[PDB]
Formats: structure tokens, sequence, C-alpha cells
């Protein structure tokens, strides 16, 4: 028979469950990366290898704000929460609204230069989320000192 | 999701007659985030919640 | 901390395959009080925590 | 990237005596950020790749 063991079992509370006759059971915890599952003989120098990998669960890419309402010429920011550090950001109609990923790539600074409705994407890794950024007109209504003037 | 032209449940004698069959409403869509790449121009960013129906 | 130009995690079968390993961002700065002697003029005194990035 | 205060080649008898030793300039930066981006935090466009001169 053979005994299954894993070098430096720390990937879970029970890294390698004891095998009953031939096969055994595995366990997982809050860890990321690959793992080694060696099935070695009791005394003989024969050890099979079984590859395992639990890549940090899911991704759960979700923008901080699903919709944005910025004026023409304004600036904003979107703090995306993604497990992967590299998060590329993009936005169609860059003349209307622009996007720049943060230093950690988690955040994204928005800049609504133009006017009009547009969507800004982010989190290029794996799954990419979306967030609408409406470049509504500033409509900063100015008022003249006088209207009915007599020159 | 199972689609059939016969109005008989999966547990019926005429059908396979195994497991519990329940009616399903709406369609199933894989989890995804709208406008992830900013491909849609001038479109509002949509937010999707996992296991959320709305 | 391990330095490597290859995109291979240290938790692979070749390594020990134990402990939690994650990719790092930015450079490593040893713990110290910034501007203790007021050497740099016009520099605000920063508060730095262990494993803290900001 | 390896950092040491001894002026001994990596292949020398005094050093580990394995691999090729090459001079390294500057400090290693974790792949994800490049440093200065935005005055108020917005973030610039970083650089990536290994060996790439940019």
């Amino acid at each position: 028979n053979l005994i299954w063991e894993v070098s430096n079992s720390s990937y879970g509370s029970i890294t390698v469950d004891p095998s009953d006759s031939k096969l055994a059971t595995l366990t997982s915890f809050e860890k990321e990366g690959n793992l080694v599952v060696t099935i070695s003989t009791a005394n003989e120098s024969v050890v099979a290898q079984i590859a395992v990998n639990i890549i940090d669960g899911d991704s759960g890419i979700f923008l901080s704000q699903d919709t944005v309402t910025i004026r023409k010429g304004g600036t904003t920011t979107l703090t995306a929460v993604t497990g992967k550090t590299p998060v590329t950001w993009s936005s169609n109609n860059a003349s209307i609204v622009s996007v720049t990923p943060n230093a950690n790539s988690l955040t994204a600074v928005i800049t609504a230069n133009g006017e009009g409705n547009v969507t800004i994407t982010a989190d290029n890794g794996t799954k990419t989320a979306s967030c609408e950024i409406v470049s509504i007109p500033q409509i900063d209504s100015i008022s003249l000192s006088q209207s009915d003037v007599t020159v | 999701y199972r689609i059939g032209s016969y109005y008989i449940t999966e547990e019926d004698i005429n059908p396979g007659d195994s497991i519990s069959l329940g009616f399903g409403s709406w369609a199933k869509v894989t989890g995804v985030i709208m406008g992830t790449g900013v491909v849609n121009p001038d479109g509002s960013v949509p937010n999707a919640q996992r296991v959320e129906f709305q």
C-alpha cells in the first residue's frame, strides 16, 4: 500500500486527510497557489505526484459605483475591488470620459472631459465589470448683471 | 433547465420517473459584468450581483 | 520575500508548497520614522505601519 | 535579483559558486505599479514585462 502526504501542509486546517485503503481526501483553506500531494510507499522509494491548485476562490469584480453622474470638464474616481492587483481600465468615447488605473490598479480616476453618456470598464483580468458614467452637461447657468439695458 | 413538449413531470411514469422535478422561470445567464472593458460607448455601467435575481 | 523575474508562484510543487504567498506591489521600505531630525524642510512627518502601504 | 554587500562574484569560490552573477541597477519593483501617478490619487499608466527597456 501507499501513504499520501503533503510537504509543509499549511494550505488548510487538515492539509492531507488519512487514506482509508488506497485513496484519501483533501482539504482547502484561505490560501492561494499550487500544492503537492505525494503518494509514497510505506518503505519503498516510490512516490507518485498529484497536482492540486486552488486559485484564491472566485474573483468577484465589482465596481464601487454602478452608475456615475459627472459634469463636462469634471473629474471623479472609481475604487474597484478586485483580488488581482493588475486591473486595466478603459472607457469608450475617451473624448467624453477618460479612465486611468490607480497605482495599485485597484482604483480608477475618471475625467469627464466631454459631454454625453458613456460606459467605463475595468478589471481586464479574468472577468471585466462595467460602470456607466453619464457626462451630463454642466449647465452652469450664468447671469448677466443687466438684461434690459439702454446704451 | 429541461425543455420538453410534453406536459409531464420528470417523476411521471411516462417520463424517466426519477428525482424531484420543479418548474423553472426565466433563463440562466453566466455571471458577467457589463462594460468590463469599456467597450460600450456612452453606456451606463451596470452592476451585477452574484446569486441575485432582479 | 523572494525576488524573481519569472511569473511562477513560490507555492508551486517545486517549492515547499506551504504558507501563504502573494504578489507584492511597490518596493520594500524598512520601518523608520520619516523626518525624525527635520533634515528635509517642508516635509510633513509621515506615520508608517508594518506592512502598511499608502 | 540578489542584493549583497560582498564584492564577490556568484560563481567565485568564496560566493555560492553557482549561477551567473550580473550587476543590478536600482531596486526591484513588484509587478503591478511603477510609482508616480497623479498628484491626487488617480494613477498613471504603469510598465510591465521582464528585461524590457522602457
